C-alpha cells in the first residue's frame, strides 16, 4: 500500500542532537573504565555470555566484554582496542582522553562554532602535544639491568600482580630479553609468537619462572621411553611416520596368492626405513606435529630414542627457536645441521595428574616458556594479562629508549607549555585549543579521586608548582595523595605509550566530532 | 581414556581466543516474511543455521553462546536466532521443543534436531554441540592487519 | 541507572557496596553449606542427579560439583577449590571455610566505613607471618610406616566409617609403600583403582599384582594358570586391511579359495612367532603362557593360541602396558620382530573371576610389583564412588607426606597457633592493617570453632579453653571431638599435610584479596 | 507484608528446580516414611500364603507374581532411600536368589523403629552403633542356630525335599512336583566336581497342557525347525560349525574376473563340484546332523539334502556354545570334515511339536550330561513365567547349598530366636546403645508378624506362643500354616529349613541399608529434566 523512498526501517537523525548523543556516549565509555585507573584501582568482576568469569581491572579487557549498540561506544572500544594492540599499555587513559576532549569539544558545539574549527584546533594541540613531550622526555641506558626493572614495576605498579613486583619485573625481563632475534640484518623481538605463557591452576605464584626453554603438556608415546634425558639431540618433523595413502587413486589388483602378504611386509618396510632415515642422524628426542605409528615408535626405541606426537605447529615453532633446530618434513633429508644441539636437559614430569615435557636447560635460547602457577583459572589470567603488559612495555623501551615521567606530571607539563603557547595565538580557534590542552588534567584529577584526596586542592597546587620553571618532573603521588617529585618516586612511562595515548585519543576527538549524521536500519545487501 | 576428550579442553582454549575484534551476536529475526526472504535468499552453497528459542525457558543461553562462538570462529556458516512465538509454533511445540536446531543448505533442510537437551545437556560448552552437530557430518570443511580490499585499469609500462 | 545500563539497557549491574553485599552473601551461603563437612564427625551428604543417580559423599569439592548453585561467587570459590584438590588433593571444605571466614571478617570491618584495601594489606602482612610460623612449627620427621598410617587415617576417618577408614588406611599405605622407589617422585598412574560390586565395603583390599576388567574371549582358554610367563605386546592380532584399496580378483572357486587361505598368512606368522616363541620357553604344562594384547584379537587366532595352551586376553587398557611391564617385569612389544625370552614378564599365579556378565582377570603373586591396584568392593554403586573418592584423598594425603620431609598437627592445633603469633605480631605492623591482620586471624581461628560445632559442644567455650591451654603451656593443643578438652595433637596422631596447609594459606588469601577489591559485578554481552 | 523472602545465602542460589532437605524432621524422617512405604507395598506377598501382584510397567507388559525383588525391579521406585534399599534388594538377589522380601522387610522395621529411637531422644550415631552391635550379635549367634545339614547332593530324595522350602513360597499349592522336577534336573548337573553353574539350567515354555505336564530333557530344546528334509536321526553325529554353512569367500573384496568363455561356462560348475567336495567330505566323517551359526546356502543344502545330513541353523551364538557343551562338540571356524575328537555325540535328535510349536530336540538317554532343560507346559504365558521364577529360585538354592550345606529352621523360628537371643543380650550392655539393639531385636518380629498376617491368623497370639516355646527352650519352633487358629509347630519335623548362608547374606545387607539410610542428612536433589532411561 505505501510508496516511500526509503526502507521502512531507514530512520534517519541529524542535527545537534547526534553530536550530543556522541558525545554523551563517548563519557558513559570513559564513566565505565574511571575507577579503574591508578595504583589503587579497583577490580572488576566480567560474565561472558559462555559462562566464562573475567576478574580484571584492565581497560582493554573490561570494554571488550561489553555489547553496546551506540555506534559511537563501539568507536570507543575500538579505539581500546587499537591502544591495547599498537603499545599494550595506557588503555584506560586513552578512553579517559577522548571522553574528557570530546566533552570541551561539546562546549564549544553549543555555542555557534563550526565542529571543522575546533577539529582544526585539536589537530595544532596535538602537534604540540607531541612536541613537548619529546621534549620532555630523558633517554635510558638499556644496558642498565637495574633501571629496565624499576620502568618495569612502575609499570605493573597498577595491577593485582604488584604484589609479587620483583619476580614479575625479573619474569619479564629475562623473557623480553632472551626471545630477542637479530638476523639477515633485521632485528625482531616477538613476543606474539614466541614467549608463551603456560599457566596451572595450583600451587603458589612465587613459584612461578620463565624457563630457558619450552614447556609443552604431552607426554612420551611408548612406557619405555626414557623420560629424562641429560643432553638430548632432538629432531623435529612434520610428516607423520605412518603409511598413509597417497593422492592419486591407487587401486591394486591382486590375483596371486602371496600379494596380500607382499603388500602388508612393504608397508612394514616402508616404516622400517622411514625410522632408520630418522635414527641415521643418531638423535635422542624426535618430535613430530601429526602421528606416529606404533611400528614406527618400536623401531625408534629400538635405537633408545624418545618420540613425542601431535605437537602444535606453533609448540613445534618454539622448541625449534629454543633448542636450535630446524623442522624437517621428509626425514632421508635430515642433515647434522637440522639436529638440534643445545638443549642442556630433557625431563618429562608429572605436575598435578597429568605429565608435562620440559625442555629447559637450553644455551642461549631464543623462545621460552613462563610457568604460572597460582590459585585459580582466573587469577592466572589476570596474571598473564598483567605479565603481557609487563612485556609490552620492555619491548617498547628496548624498541624506544626515551622515557617520561609519569603520575600526571607530563601531562600537566604539556597542558602548562600548550597554554603558554595559546597565550600567544590571539586568534578565534584558541579557545578550542586551550581547552583541549587543559582536558589532560583528567588523569591526574582521577589519579586524586582514585587516591581518596581533595580533588580541587591538590590540583590547584599541582596546577601552581607546574608554573615555575623547572618543575616539568612534578606530579601526583597515586597511594597517598601529595605532591611529590617523580625523580624521586620514580614512577616513569616509555615515551612511546604516551604518544600513542594522545595521537589516538585527540584522533577519535576528531572522528567524532566530524560527524553529525547517523542512518541506520538498510540490510548489507550481499 | 580416550573417551576424556583431553583435544577438548586445548579446543576451548583456542576457542576462548577466536577473533580480536569483537564477539559478535546472533542475528534476531523479527517477522516470518523476513525467514523466507533470508532463508531462500544467499547462496544454496552454505550452510544456514536458525536457531528457535523463547525467552524465561532454560536451556537456550548456554547454546546462544555456543553459537556465538561457533560464528566468531566460522565466517562461513550464517547462525541466526528467531523467537519461537514469532514463526507461530502450535502449543506442543512452545511446551515440549523449545531447542530446536534448523538447519538449512540448498534451500532444504538437512539438519532437523529438536529436543537435544538429554543428547547435549543444560550448560554444555561449545565444544559439546559442535561435536554434536559433526557427529552427521554437518561442519564444513591467517590473521590481517584490518582489512587488504582497495575501474580496471591495473598497470601497464612503456609499451 | 548506570553507565552501563545506559549503553545496555538489558544489562545487570551491582555497583559500589551491592557488589561486596552479593559476594560476602554468596560465600556466606557457601560456608554455611560446607561447615558440616568439616571433621570426622561431620554430617553426610546424600545429591540426586538430574537422571537419578544417587552419590553419597563428605568432601568438599564433590559436593560443590553436584550442588545446584549459578552464582559467579560460587563459581570462583569452586575454582579454587577444584585446583586445591587437582594439586594438593585434600583441604577443599577448609579452603571454602577459611574463604568465607576471611570475607565475613573483612566485612565486620568494612561496613564501618573502612576502606578494603587496608583490609587486603593486613591480610597479605598476616600471610606472611603465618607463612613463617608454618615453616617455624612443621614437624620434620623420619616417613616411616606409622607416621604414613597416622597421616591416611587422619584423611579416611574423616571421609568415611571408622572400620573402613582402618581397612582403607592398611591397603593405602601398603600400596603406597609397595610403589615407592627410593629418592624418586611417586608416580600414582601405578595404582590402579578396580570396583567390584559383590561383597561388603570392608571386603576391599590390596592385590600385589594387576586386576583387569576383561577376560579370555574364547571359551577353551584355561581358567587358572599357575606359573605364567606374561607377554605384554601392542600387535593386532586380527586381520587387517590394506592401506591401499587391494582387493581380490579371481577367476574359479579354488583360486578363490586359495586366495582366502592366504589373505591370512600375516597374521598366522604373527601367531606362529608367538607359538614358537612359547614352545620354547616352556616344553611342559608346569608353565602357563598369558598374552595380554592392547589390540584385538580375531577368532580364529584366538583358536590357534588356544589349541596351543595360550591364555589370551585383548583390548586392554593403554595404561596396562606400563602397568604389567612395572608388576611383572616384562617389556612392552610394538611388534614380533625380534622377541626373545628376555622380552617375557613372569607371574605367580593368574585366574579369572567371573561376576554377572564381567569377566575380571587376577594377577598375583609377583616378585616385586611396582604397580598394584586397589580392589573396590561394596553392595552399591554408590558406596563404590564413596570409597573411590576416600581412597583418591588418602593416596593424595600419603603422598605428600611423603613428598614434604614434614607433618603439621591437625585438629586446629596450627590455626589457634597461628592465631595467636598473629595477634603477637599485630602491634608490629603499622598503620591500620593492624584491623587487617586482627581479621586474619580470626578468619584462620575457623577451624577449631566448626570442629567444636560439629563435634556437638560449644564454640566460644571449646575455643578459649584451647587458647587458654595454649597460651599456658605452648603445646599444640587442638579440639578433641569426643571430649572436647584440648590435646596434644602430634602425641596423638592427628597429622595434616603441610603442603595442604600451605595451599591452604596461599590459595585463600588471595582469592580474598581479589574478591574484597571488586567493587562492580557486570554482565553486558548481550545485546 | 505479604510474600515470605528466601532466606539470603544458599536459599536464594538454588536453581530453580532443585529441592534441598536438611536436618532431622525434614530429611530423615521423609526417608524412613517413604522405606515404610516401600515395605508396606511389598509386604503382603510374603510366605507361602503371599498374594500375587499385577504389574504393568510403562511399556504395557504384565506381571504377576509373589517374588519381591521382580515387583521392585517392574516398579518405578522414585525416592532416593526407597531407590537404595531396593538396590540393597537386588544385590541380595545377586547374591544369594532368595530372601528379598526378607531384606526390604527388615530394613523397612529397622528404619522405623529407628525413627521411633530418634523421637524418644536417642541421637543418630547412637542408633547406628546399636544397629552395628546388634548385627555383629546377630551374625556371632546364627551359626549355633543351624538345625541340620545337606549331607548329601546327589540324592533325588533329599534334594527335593531340601529344595521344597524355598519353591513353596512361590506356589504354594503344587510345591512337590516343581521340587522333585528341579531336583531331577539339578541331579543331572553337578558331576563329580564340585562346581555348580546355575547358567547349566535351560528352560522352555511351551505353551498348551498346563503346568502339571511339565517334564525334565537331559539335552537341549530349540523353538526352531530343520533347514533339510531330514527330521530325525537315531545315532547322530553332530558337527557344529561357527561359520555358516556355505562356501568361504574373501574379506577385502571378491570379484569374479572372467576373460574367456571357457571360464564364464565352468565358474558355475567349478563352484558347484567345490562344494559338492566339501559337503561329501563332512558327510565321509560319519556325520549326520550339522548345526551351522551362520546362513545356509542354497547349494549347501541341497547337497546336504542328497547326503542325508539333518541341517540346524541356530542364529543365537550363545545356544551354539550351549550346544556344543551338551553334545560334546567344537564350534570349527572352517567348513572343513570335523576330525574324531571334535565330532559331538548325541543319543537322538528329532524334530517334534508340542502343542503347537516345531521344535528340535537334542536328547540324551543317559540320565547325565552337561546342561538339563526343563520344559516348561502352561495355560497362560505369564503363569509360565512366574513358573521359571520358582526354578530360578529352586536353581539358586541349590547352588547356595553347593555353596554352604547348613540349613537354619523356617517357619520365622530362626529369626525369633535371634529377636530372643539379642534382647538377652542388650539387657546386659549398659549405655544408650541398649536401647538401638532392643529396637534391632523387636525388628525381627516383622518376620514372624508377616506370616501370621498373610496367613490369616492373629499376629500378637502367634507371636506371644512362639515367645512362650522359645522361652521353654524349643528353639525349632515355627507357626503352622495349616491352621485356622494360631498354632506353632517343630521346623525341623516338618521340614520347613531356609538356608543358613541366605539368611546371614540378608542379615546384613540389610543391616547395611538401613544404617546407610540413616547416615544421611542432607539431601540436594537436582532438577529431574529428562532422561526416561
Ligand atoms: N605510584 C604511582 N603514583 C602516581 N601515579 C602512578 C603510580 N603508578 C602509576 N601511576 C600512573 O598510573 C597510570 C597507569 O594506570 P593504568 O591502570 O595502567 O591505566 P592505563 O592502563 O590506562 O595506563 C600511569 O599513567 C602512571 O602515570
Ligand atoms: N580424629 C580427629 N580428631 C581431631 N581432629 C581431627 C580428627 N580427624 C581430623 N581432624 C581434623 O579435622 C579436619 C578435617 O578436615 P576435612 O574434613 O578433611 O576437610 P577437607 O576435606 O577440606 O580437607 C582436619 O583439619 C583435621 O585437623
Ligand atoms: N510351609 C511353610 N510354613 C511356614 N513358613 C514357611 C513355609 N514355607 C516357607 N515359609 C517361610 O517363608 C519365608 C520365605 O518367604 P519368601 O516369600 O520366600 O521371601 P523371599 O522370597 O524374600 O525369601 C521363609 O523365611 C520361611 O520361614
Ligand atoms: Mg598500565
Ligand atoms: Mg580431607
Ligand atoms: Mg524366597
Amino acid at each position: 500500500r505505501p510508496v516511500l523512498v526509503l526502507s521502512q526501517n531507514t530512520k534517519r537523525e541529524s542535527g545537534r542532537k547526534v553530536q550530543s548523543g556522541n558525545i554523551n556516549a563517548a563519557k558513559t565509555i570513559a564513566d565505565i573504565i574511571r575507577t579503574c585507573l591508578g595504583p589503587k584501582s579497583m577490580m572488576k568482576m566480567l560474565l561472558d555470555p559462555m559462562g566464562g568469569i573475567v576478574m580484571t581491572n584492565d581497560g582493554n579487557a573490561i570494554l571488550r566484554e561489553i555489547q553496546v549498540q551506540h555506534p559511537a561506544a563501539k568507536s570507543m572500544i575500538e579505539i581500546s582496542r587499537t591502544q591495547d594492540e599498537e603499545v599494550g599499555d595506557g588503555t584506560t587513559s586513552v578512553i579517559i582522553l577522548a571522553g574528557e576532549m570530546l566533552s570541551v569539544a561539546e562546549h564549544f558545539l553549543e555555542q555557534q562554532m563550526h565542529p571543522t574549527v575546533v577539529i582544526s584546533a585539536y589537530r595544532k594541540a596535538l602537534d604540540d602535544m607531541i612536541s613537548t613531550l619529546k621534549k620532555i622526555s630523558i633517554p635510558v641506558d638499556i644496558s642498565d639491568s637495574d633501571m629496565m626493572l624499576n620502568i618495569i614495576n612502575s609499570s605493573i605498579t597498577t595491577k593485582a600482580i604488584s604484589r609479587w613486583s620483583s619476580l614479575a619485573c625479573n619474569i619479564a625481563l629475562d623473557a623480553v630479553k632472551m626471545v630477542q632475534f637479530e638476523e639477515n640484518g633485521r632485528k625482531e623481538i616477538d613476543i606474539k609468537k614466541y614467549a608463551r605463557v603456560e599457566k596451572i591452576p595450583g600451587g603458589i605464584i612465587e613459584d612461578s619462572c620463565v624457563l630457558r626453554g619450552v614447556m609443552i603438556n604431552k607426554d612420551v608415546t611408548h612406557p619405555r621411553m626414557r623420560r629424562y634425558i641429560k643432553n638430548p639431540r632432538i629432531v623435529l618433523l612434520d610428516s607423520s611416520l605412518e603409511y598413509k595413502k597417497g593422492e592419486s587413486q591407487t587401486d591394486i589388483e591382486i590375483t596371486r596368492e602371496e600379494d596380500f602378504t607382499r603388500i602388508l611386509q612393504m608397508e612394514e618396510e616402508y616404516i622400517q626405513q622411514l625410522c632408520e632415515d630418522i635414527i641415521q642422524l643418531k638423535p635422542d628426542v624426535v618430535i613430530t606435529e601429526k602421528g606416529i605409528s606404533d611400528l614406527a615408535q618400536h623401531y625408534l626405541m629400538r635405537a633408545n630414542i624418545t618420540a613425542i606426537r601431535r605437537v602444535r605447529k606453533t609448540d613445534n615453532n618454539r622448541i625449534a627457536r629454543a633448542c636450535g633446530a630446524r623442522i624437517v618434513s621428509r626425514p632421508e633429508e635430515l642433515r647434522e645441521d637440522d639436529v638440534g644441539t643445545g638443549a642442556g636437559l630433557l625431563e618429562i614430569k608429572k605436575i598435578g595428574d597429568e605429565y608435562f615435557t620440559f625442555i629447559t636447560d637450553c644455551k642461549d635460547p631464543k623462545a621460552c616458556t613462563i610457568l604460572l602457577r597460582g590459585a585459580s583459572k582466573e587469577i592466572l589470567s589476570e596474571v598473564e594479562r598483567n605479565l603481557q603488559d609487563a612485556m609490552q612495555v620492555c619491548r617498547n623501551v628496548l624498541l624506544d629508549p626515551q622515557l617520561v615521567p609519569g603520575g600526571g606530571a607530563s601531562e600537566m607539563a604539556v597542558a602548562h607549555a600548550l597554554t603558554e603557547k595559546s597565550k600567544a595565538m590571539t586568534g578565534v580557534e584558541q579557545w578550542p585549543y586551550r581547552a583541549v590542552a587543559q582536558a589532560l588534567e583528567v588523569i591526574p584529577r582521577t589519579l586524586i579521586q582514585n587516591c581518596g584526596a581533595s580533588t580541587i586542592r591538590l590540583l590547584t597546587s599541582l596546577r601552581a608548582k607546574h608554573t615555575q620553571e623547572n618543575c616539568e618532573t612534578w606530579g601526583v603521588n597515586g597511594e597517598t595523595g601529595t605532591l611529590v617529585d617523580m625523580k624521586e618516586l620514580g614512577i616513569w612511562e616509555p615515551l612511546a605509550v604516551k604518544l600513542q595515548t594522545y595521537k589516538t585519543a585527540v584522533e577519535t576527538a576528531v572522528l567524532l566530532l566530524r560527524i553529525d549524521d547517523i542512518v541506520s536500519g538498510h540490510k548489507k545487501k550481499g | 581414556f580416550l573417551q576424556q576428550y583431553r583435544k577438548q579442553r586445548m579446543e576451548e582454549m583456542r576457542q576462548q581466543l577466536h577473533k580480536g575484534p569483537q564477539f559478535k551476536q546472533v542475528f534476531e529475526i523479527s517477522s516470518g516474511e523476513g525467514f523466507l526472504d533470508m532463508i531462500d535468499k544467499e547462496q544454496k552453497s552454505i550452510v544456514i543455521m536458525v536457531h528457535i528459542y523463547e525467552d524465561g525457558i532454560p536451556g537456550t543461553e548456554a547454546m546462544n553462546g555456543c553459537m556465538i562462538c561457533l560464528a566468531a570462529e566460522y565466517p562461513a556458516v550464517k547462525f541466526c536466532k528467531v523467537k519461537s512465538s514469532v514463526i507461530g509454533a502450535s502449543s506442543q511445540f512452545t511446551r515440549n521443543a523449545l531447542p530446536a536446531l534448523l538447519i538449512y543448505k540448498g534451500g532444504e533442510l538437512i539438519g532437523n534436531f529438536v529436543r537435544v537437551t538429554d543428547q547435549l545437556g543444560d550448560d554444555f560448552f561449545a565444544v559439546d554441540l559442535e561435536a554434536f552437530l559433526q557427529e552427521f557430518g554437518l561442519l564444513p570443511e591467517v590473521l590481517t592487519s584490518v582489512r587488504n580490499s582497495a575501474s580496471e585499469d591495473s598497470d601497464l609500462e612503456i609499451d | 541507572m548506570a553507565a552501563v545500563k545506559t549503553l545496555n539497557p538489558k544489562a545487570e549491574v551491582a555497583r559500589a557496596q551491592a557488589a561486596l553485599a552479593v559476594n560476602i552473601s554468596a560465600a556466606r551461603g557457601l560456608q554455611d553449606v560446607l561447615r558440616t563437612n568439616l571433621g570426622p564427625k561431620g554430617t553426610m551428604k546424600m545429591l540426586v542427579s538430574g537422571a537419578g543417580d544417587i552419590k553419597l559423599t563428605k568432601d568438599g569439592n564433590v559436593l560443590l560439583h553436584e550442588m545446584q548453585i549459578q552464582h559467579p561467587t560460587a563459581s570462583l570459590i569452586a575454582k579454587v577449590a577444584t585446583a586445591q584438590d587437582d594439586i594438593t588433593g585434600d583441604g577443599t571444605t577448609s579452603n571454602v571455610l577459611i574463604i568465607g571466614e576471611l570475607l565475613k571478617q573483612a566485612d565486620l570491618y568494612i561496613s564501618e566505613g573502612l576502606h578494603p584495601r587496608i583490609i587486603t594489606e593486613g591480610f597479605e602482612a598476616a600471610k606472611e607471618k603465618a607463612l613463617q610460623f608454618l615453616e617455624e612449627v612443621k614437624v620434620s620427621r623420619e616417613m616411616d610406616r606409622e607416621t604414613l598410617i597416622d597421616v591416611a587415617r587422619t584423611s579416611l576417618r574423616t571421609k568415611v566409617h571408622a572400620e573402613l577408614a582402618d581397612v582403607l588406611t592398611e591397603a593405602v599405605v601398603d600400596s603406597i609403600l609397595a610403589i615407592k622407589k627410593q629418592d624418586e617422585p611417586i608416580d600414582l598412574f601405578m595404582i590402579e583403582i578396580m570396583e567390584m560390586k559383590h561383597k561388603s565395603e570392608t571386603d576391599t583390599s590390596l592385590i600385589r599384582g594387576l586386576v583387569l576388567d576383561h577376560g579370555a574371549r574364547h571359551p577353551d582358554m584355561k581358567k587358572r594358570v599357575e606359573d605364567a610367563y606374561i607377554l605384554t605386546c601392542n600387535v593386532s592380532l586380527e586381520y587387517e586391511k590394506t592401506e591401499v584399496n587391494s582387493g581380490f580378483f579371481y577367476k574359479s572357486a579354488e583360486e578363490r579359495e586359495k586366495l582366502v587361505k592366504a589373505e591370512r598368512k600375516f597374521i598366522e606368522d604373527r601367531v606362529k612367532k608367538i607359538i614358537e616363541l612359547k614352545r620354547k620357553v616352556c616344553g611342559d604344562s608346569d608353565k602357563g603362557f598369558v598374552v595380554i594384547n592392547q589390540k584385538g584379537i580375531d577368532p580364529f587366532s584366538l583358536d590357534a593360541l588356544s589349541k596351543e595352551g595360550i591364555v589370551a586376553l585383548r583390548r586392554a587398557k593403554r595404561r596396562n602396558m606400563e602397568r604389567l611391564t612395572l608388576a611383572c617385569g616384562g617389556v612392552a612389544l610394538n611388534s614380533f620382530d625380534d622377541l626373545s625370552p628376555d622380552c617375557l614378564g613372569h607371574a605367580g599365579l593368574v585366574y579369572e573371576y567371573t561376576l554377572g556378565e564381567e569377566k575380571f582377570t587376577f594377577i598375583e603373586k609377583c616378585n616385586n610389583p611396582r604397580s598394584v591396584t586397589l580392589l573396590i568392593k561394596g553392595p552399591n554403586k554408590h558406596t563404590l564412588t564413596q570409597i573411590k573418592d576416600a581412597v583418591r584423598d588418602g593416596l593424595r594425603a600419603v603422598k605428600n607426606a611423603i613428598d614434604d620431609g614434614c607433618v603439621v598437627p591437625g585438629a586446629g592445633a596450627v590455626e589457634v597457633a597461628m592465631a595467636e603469633a598473629l595477634i603477637k605480631h599485630k602491634p608490629s605492623v603499622k598503620g591500620r592493617a593492624q584491623l587487617g591482620v586482627q581479621a586474619f586471624a580470626d578468619a584462620l581461628l575457623i577451624i577449631p570453632k566448626v570442629l567444636a560445632q560439629n563435634s556437638g559442644f560449644d564454640l566460644q567455650e571449646t575455643l578459649v579453653k584451647i587458647q587458654a591451654e595454649h597460651s599456658e603451656s605452648g603445646q599444640l593443643v587442638g579440639v578433641d571431638l569426643n571430649t572436647g578438652e584440648p590435646m596434644v595433637a602430634a602425641e596423638v596422631g592427628v597429622w595434616d599435610n603441610y603442603c595442604v596447609k600451605k595451599q591452604l594459606l596461599h590459595s585463600c588469601t588471595v582469592i580474598a584479596t581479589n574478591i574484597l577489591l571488586v567493587d562492580e559485578i557486570m554482565r553486558a554481552g548481550m545485546s | 507484608a505479604l510474600h515470605v523472602p528466601k532466606a539470603p545465602g544458599f536459599a536464594q542460589m538454588l536453581k530453580e528446580g532443585a529441592k534441598h532437605f536438611s536436618g532431622l524432621e525434614e530429611a530423615v524422617y521423609r526417608n524412613i516414611q517413604a522405606c515404610k512405604e516401600l515395605a508396606q507395598t511389598t509386604r503382603t506377598a510374603y510366605g507361602p500364603n503371599g498374594m500375587n501382584k499385577m504389574v504393568i510397567n510403562h511399556l504395557e507388559k504384565l506381571f504377576v507374581t509373589n517374588d519381591a525383588a521382580t515387583i521392585l525391579r517392574e516398579l518405578e521406585v522414585q525416592h532416593p532411600a526407597a531407590k537404595m534399599i531396593v538396590m540393597a534388594s537386588h544385590m541380595q538377589e545377586q547374591e544369594v536368589g532368595d530372601g528379598t522380601n526378607f531384606v526390604l522387610v527388615f530394613a523397612g522395621a529397622l528404619l522405623e523403629l529407628a525413627e521411633e529411637l530418634l523421637r524418644i531422644g536417642l541421637s543418630v550415631s547412637e542408633v547406628i552403633e546399636g544397629y552395628e552391635i546388634a548385627c555383629r550379635k546377630a551374625h556371632e549367634i546364627l551359626p549355633n542356630l543351624v538345625c541340620c545339614s545337606a549331607k548329601n547332593l546327589r540324592d533325588i530324595d533329599e534334594v527335593s525335599s531340601l529344595l521344597r522350602t524355598s519353591i513353596m513360597s512361590k506356589q504354594y499349592g503344587n510345591e512337590v512336583f516343581l521340587a522333585k522336577l528341579i531336583a531331577q534336573a539339578c541331579v543331572s548337573i553337578f558331576p563329580d566336581s564340585g562346581h555348580f553353574n546355575v547358567d547349566n539350567i535351560r528352560v522352555c515354555k511351551i505353551l498348551g497342557s498346563g503346568i502339571s505336564s511339565s517334564s525334565v530333557l537331559h539335552g537341549m530344546v530349540f523353538k526352531k525347525e530343520t533347514e533339510g528334509d531330514v527330521t530325525s536321526v537315531k545315532d547322530a553325529k553332530i558337527a557344529v560349525y561357527s561359520c555358516p554353512f556355505d562356501g568361504m569367500i574373501t574379506e577385502t573384496k571378491g570379484t569374479v574376473l572372467i576373460k574367456t568363455a571357457e571360464e564364464l561356462m565352468n565358474f558355475s560348475k567349478g563352484e558347484e563340484n567345490l562344494m559338492d567336495a566339501q559337503v561329501k567330505a563332512i558327510a565321509d566323517t560319519g556325520a549326520n546332523v550339522v548345526v551351522t551359526g551362520g546362513k545356509v546356502a542354497d547349494m549347501a543344502l541341497h547337497y546336504a539334502n542328497k547326503y542325508n545330513i539333518m541341517l540346524v541353523r541356530l542364529n543365537s551364538k550363545w545356544d551354539l556354545r550351549r550346544l556344543c557343551k551338551t553334545v560334546g562338540a567344537t564350534a570349527l571356524p572352517r567348513l572343513t570334515p570335523p576330525v574324531l575328537e571334535e565330532m559331538g555325540h548325541c543319543d537322538s535328535v528329532y524334530l517334534s511339536e508340542v502343542g503347537d510349536t516345531q521344535v528340535v530336540v537334542f536328547k540324551h538317554e543317559k540320565e547325565d550330561g552337561a546342561i538339563s532343560t526343563i520344559v516348561l507346559r502352561g495355560s497362560t504365558d505369564n503363569l509360565m513365567d512366574d513358573i521359571e521364577r520358582a526354578v530360578d529360585d529352586g536353581v539358586n538354592t541349590f547352588k547356595v547349598l553347593t555353596r554352604d550345606k547348613r540349613l537354619v529352621p523356617g517357619g520365622g523360628a530362626t529369626e525369633i530366636e535371634l529377636a530372643k537371643q539379642i534382647t538377652s543380650y542388650g539387657e546386659t550392655c549398659p549405655g544408650l546403645e541398649q536401647y538401638a539393639i532392643k529396637k534391632f531385636a523387636e525388628a525381627f518380629e516383622a518376620i514372624p508378624r508377616a506370616l501370621a498376617e498373610n496367613s490369616g491368623v492373629k499376629a500378637n497370639e502367634v507371636i506371644s506362643k512362639l515367645y512362650a516355646v522359645h522361652q521353654e527352650g524349643n528353639k525349632n519352633v515355627g507357626l503352622d500354616i495349616e491352621a485356622e487358629v494360631p498354632a506353632v509347630k517343630d521346623m525341623l519335623e516338618a521340614g520347613i529349613l531356609d538356608t543358613y548362608l541366605g539368611k546371614y547374606w540378608a542379615i546384613k545387607l540389610a543391616t547395611n541399608a538401613a544404617v546407610t539410610v540413616l547416615r544421611v542428612d542432607q539431601i540436594i536433589m537436582a532438577k529431574p529434566a529428562g532422561g526416561p532411561k
